Parts: C-alpha cells; sequence; structure tokens
C-alpha cells in the first residue's frame, strides 16, 4: 500500500537574515528529493536511484515551483506573524505537508494538505478536499481567503491527478526498491540482573519498510502491558530496527516467545531464547 | 517475617545531578537485599559492587534518566523471602525550564471556596504534577497546560503549591517546579 | 511531481 | 506556541562486536523547533567527522534527524551522543549500551 508526500519547512531568523526554506519528498518510507534554500545552488536534488534518471526539464520544473513555494511561505511568515502580533524578533516555524494515499488498487484512497504554525495546526484540507478547517482564529482568516479564492478545487485536482499519476510512475522506475519488503533478521538476547530475574530483548533489524508488529507472550498471552518497546528507528542503511524487551524471574524464559509481524514474512514467524 | 521499609536519602524527588541512596530497611538478621523496578529492569545496581547492596544500600552517585522509577525491595532472613515494600518513586526534576503556576481568578478565595489553579509551560508536557506543601501531596492530570481544582480552601492552614512537567516517554523525569503559589483566605 | 504552489495564508 | 522536548536512541546499525567496523547512530526525534545541536562523543570526546540524515519530521508536525559515523566497538571505549535544545534545562546525554 503506497503513498506520496511532500513536507516543508520555513524557519524565520531575525537578523540572521531571510528565512530558511527546506522541502522533500517521500514515497513511502524513502525519500526521493531534496531541497534547501541555504545550498549555494538552492534546487530539488535526487536522493533515490529511481529518478535520478527524470529528464532535465523535470529538475528545472521541481526547482522553480520549490523556489516559488519558498517565497509564498516566507511571505505567509510575516502574514501570521501580523495575525497573532508578534515580535519581529523571534523565531517562528511555518510547516506544510501534501500527499496521496494509494489503496491495494492503486487508486486514490485520500489526500491530505495541511499547514502548521510554531507547532500547532493552523489550516487543514478535509478530508472530502473540497472544504477547510481552521485551528483557531488567525486561521479563520486564511481560511476565508481560501474559500472566496476557490482553492480547493485546484489541490484536489492535484491530488486526485498528478500526485497519484507520478506515484505510480515512480513505483515502476523503483519497483525493486519500493514494492519489495526485505523481512527483519530476528532474535532473542538475555540480560541477566544477578540472580532473580532478566530482560529478555527481542530484535527485528534490517527490516523494510518501517511497520512491524513486535509482542511478547508468556505461555501464550500478550505481556503488552509490562513490554517495553523502544520507537521504531532507521539503521541508516535504509532499512529499520526496533525491539521488545520484558523483565522475567529467574527460570521463567522458556514460557515466552516473541512474535514478529512483517510484510516480508511468509506467517508471523516465532521465536524463544536458546539456552 | 517482616516488611520492610524502602527509602531515598535526602530525598525521593532529587534534582539532576544530585546525589541519592535508597536503602531497604529489613530486619537486622537480613543476610541479602533485592531491588525491584517495575516495567524495566533496575540495570545499574550491578555496578554498585557489592556489599553496600548486600547490607541495603544502593546509591546513585550522580542522578540521571536512566534512575528514574518505582522501586521496590525484598530481604532474606531464616529462610525466607520477606514481603516486598511499599513502593518507592524515584523522581529526578530540573530537567525541563519551570512551568507558570497561577490562580484563577486570583490567588485569594473565600473559606470553604475553591479556586482552579493552572499549570501552564512553553513545552508541550505529556502531564503535569501539582503538589501541595507536611511531606507533600500532589496530583498530575493529562499540551500547553494543566488545570487542577483545589478545596475546599480553609483559613486554619496554609495552601502552597508548586507543578511540574513531564514527558509521556519519560514520567519520572520532571521540569524544574514552579514558583511556589500560595493561596489567601 | 509537487504542486505547483503553496497557499497565501 | 508549543515546544516538544527530543527523544533519543543511540545504536549501532549492525550487532556490536569488538574489532569489527559499524556505524554509531543517534536518533533524536519528537522536538520542537527544530533548532537543535547533537553531539556524538567517545570518551567524552567530541567527534567531529559525522553525518546526519536531512532534517525532517511526523505528521505529528515534530522534528527528527539522525546522527551518525562510521565506528568500531571497543570493551573499553566509551560512545554517547549529547543534545541541547531549548526544551533542556541542561544537555540530555544518552550512554550507548550495545545491549539496546
Amino acid at each position: 500500500s503506497h503513498s506520496m508526500r511532500y513536507f516543508s519547512a520555513a524557519v524565520s531568523r531575525p537578523g540572521r537574515g531571510e528565512p530558511r526554506f527546506i522541502a522533500m519528498g517521500y514515497v513511502d518510507d524513502t525519500q526521493f528529493v531534496r531541497f534547501d534554500s541555504d545550498s549555494a545552488s538552492p534546487r530539488m536534488e535526487p536522493r533515490a536511484p529511481w529518478v535520478e534518471q527524470e529528464g532535465p526539464e523535470y529538475w528545472e520544473e521541481e526547482t522553480r515551483n520549490t523556489k516559488a513555494h519558498a517565497q509564498t511561505d516566507r511571505m505567509n511568515l510575516q502574514t501570521l506573524r501580523g495575525y497573532y502580533n508578534q515580535s519581529e524578533a523571534s523565531s517562528h516555524t511555518l510547516q506544510w505537508m501534501i500527499g496521496c494515499d494509494l489503496g491495494s488498487d492503486g487508486r486514490l484512497l485520500r489526500g491530505y494538505e495541511q499547514y502548521a504554525y510554531d507547532g500547532k495546526d493552523y489550516l487543514a484540507l478535509n478530508e472530502d478536499l473540497r472544504s477547510w478547517t481552521a485551528a483557531d482564529t488567525a486561521a479563520q482568516i486564511s481560511k476565508r481567503k481560501c474559500e472566496a479564492a476557490n482553492v480547493a478545487e485546484q489541490r484536489r485536482a492535484y491530488l486526485e491527478g498528478t500526485c497519484v499519476e507520478w506515484l505510480h510512475r515512480y513505483l515502476e522506475n523503483g519497483k525493486e526498491m519500493l514494492q519489495r519488503a526485505d523481512p527483519p533478521k530476528t532474535h532473542v538476547t538475555h540480560h541477566p540482573v544477578f540472580d532473580y530475574e532478566a530482560t529478555l530483548r527481542c530484535w527485528a533489524l534490517g527490516f523494510y519498510p518501517a511497520e512491524i508488529i513486535l509482542t511478547w507472550q508468556r505461555d501464550g498471552e500478550d505481556q503488552t502491558q509490562d513490554v517495553e518497546l523502544v520507537e521504531t528507528r532507521p539503521a541508516g542503511d535504509g532499512t529499520f530496527q526496533k525491539w521488545a524487551a520484558v523483565v522475567v524471574p529467574s527460570g521463567e524464559e522458556q514460557r515466552y516467545t516473541c512474535h514478529v509481524q512483517h510484510e516480508g514474512l511468509p506467517e508471523p514467524l516465532m521465536l524463544r531464547w536458546k539456552q | 517475617i517482616p516488611k520492610p521499609t524502602l527509602w531515598a536519602e535526602p530525598d525521593s524527588v532529587i534534582t539532576q545531578g544530585s546525589p541519592v541512596t535508597l536503602s531497604c530497611q529489613g530486619s537486622l538478621e537480613a543476610q541479602e537485599y533485592r531491588l525491584y523496578r517495575e516495567k524495566k529492569s533496575a540495570s545499574w545496581i550491578t555496578r554498585i559492587r557489592p556489599e553496600l547492596v548486600k547490607n541495603g544500600q544502593f546509591r546513585i552517585p550522580s542522578i540521571t534518566w536512566e534512575h528514574t522509577g518505582r522501586y521496590g525491595c525484598q530481604y532474606y532472613s531464616r529462610a525466607r523471602w520477606s514481603e516486598l515494600s511499599d513502593p518507592l518513586v524515584l523522581v529526578m526534576t530540573g530537567a525541563y525550564p519551570k512551568p507558570t503556576l497561577s490562580a484563577q481568578p486570583s490567588p485569594v478565595v473565600t473559606s470553604g471556596g475553591r479556586v482552579t489553579l493552572q499549570c501552564e509551560s512553553q513545552v508541550a508536557f505529556g502531564g503535569f504534577i501539582l503538589c501541595k506543601e507536611e511531606h507533600p501531596q500532589c496530583l498530575n492530570s493529562q499540551s500547553s497546560r494543566a488545570i487542577f481544582s483545589v478545596g475546599p480552601v480553609s483559613p486554619n492552614r496554609r495552601w502552597s503549591h508548586r507543578c511540574y512537567g513531564y514527558d509521556l516517554n519519560s514520567p519520572y523525569v520532571w521540569s524544574s517546579p514552579s514558583d511556589l503559589l500560595e493561596l489567601l483566605v | 511531481r509537487i504542486i505547483p504552489r503553496h497557499l497565501q495564508l | 506556541m508549543i515546544q516538544r522536548t527530543p527523544k533519543i536512541q543511540v545504536y549501532s546499525r549492525h550487532p556490536a562486536e569488538n574489532g569489527k567496523s559499524n556505524f554509531l547512530n543517534c536518533y533524536v526525534s519528537g522536538f520542537h523547533p527544530s533548532d537543535i545541536e547533537v553531539d556524538l562523543l567517545k570518551n567524552g570526546e567530541r567527534i567531529e567527522k559525522v553525518e546526519h540524515s536531512d532534517l525532517s519530521f511526523s505528521k505529528d508536525w515534530s522534528f527528527y534527524l539522525l546522527y551518525y559515523t562510521e565506528f568500531t566497538p571497543t570493551e573499553k571505549d566509551e560512545y554517547a551522543c549529547r543534545v541541547n535544545h531549548v526544551t533542556l534545562s541542561q544537555p540530555k546525554i544518552v550512554k550507548w549500551d550495545r545491549d539496546m
């Protein structure tokens, strides 16, 4: 099940000069394009093998458009600064996101477009992609401005067409990377606390995509309430990691088994510590 | 055998960096001690070698994120392990900027009445602790601010409060306490 | 392919 | 305005085995705003040759970054990650435990 997202962050820096603007695009958990106003040559550039091939017209348009986004959001930073009656010496952050999700069949299941100001939700396009939701009174101003401009149509047009269309294009160019799931290499570790207990840690390494289910069972049953679970983390090579732990009394290890569920596994494997 | 007592010195609430000793006080015939910490093994202690441990004193030179949690202890005596001690919550404060504690509408309230105390910060804490100040009695809510309805307020006492904020990923790590807030009657 | 413009808030 | 504290996980790309080349990672997430300082340390000494992913964020809007550097596990070398951010009264340090 695939999706494509574009995110951006405009961070004002009074004194430091003009606002920094960075943007990037992803297909699933893979970044394929990046832009940074700070670069000696601000331009959208490839980050995934399956898009490096796109012609020069592509990069010229991707770049030209994103620079325009930068200019617009910089203008937005001061406009919102006006709405909230804020100092001109304080730093502020305007974040943007847009994206489309495809179903199993590859059709547009849901679209999105949202703005957040200084960490909080500001303006969002609703699920219907035909209306907006303001988070507060300032956003109500932006909302009316969006309605009076009938821009929703322009955004959903993008979400229903280009977004889905190009998502398919990328999914094919990188069929090997994007439509392939690497199963997690897994094992359990033992961590003795003197002689009265120990922690059993279950590892899932080098897998992709990131979605995964790790749980501990005692005599077949989820100890889900006493299980330690770390946020899934990037290994740095494109794959991910995750572990789950559970403190148990010495001499009760075998009563515990780790359940691992991943897209790249024929069937959820079951693990147990080996003495 | 007698259930042991587990306490921390100087206290269970320590500011980041300071030292603290968790002592399990069982019987005099205690031959061994076991220190537990729920939801996550008390990893350390295995570094606090060793006679100190076998004597019931688990000292932490300098407290950090990793030392916090809810502990319990038990000792061995007369071929019997004692019951678990009442739990002790080791809290580390001073991790984040202090939040603001105010009274709404004012710090002065009529006897038998009630006032809303609001703890607010610039940090989006997953929760807040409002403590009355002897030996503090605290309350935790569930962001930018928390709301606490306290009362009834009586003149035959001193209603003093402090509040803290904490991240859901580490509920035993609090911010620096807010400036004390006293109520008037 | 990225949408052409950002909304003028 | 709303700010969020940085969360941290320090770990190696591959299971640690002394003498064998690897990658030390410092995953920092959930923070706001984005201004942040993150250092990788070997026995207290800051390491300058480090790589970091591009700044990014979750649809909860909080930011996240990954810092890494090639390294070879030692039985005596201590590694750690240090983070400083406007939400912290003092820098947050997390020692590296090969078991996590």
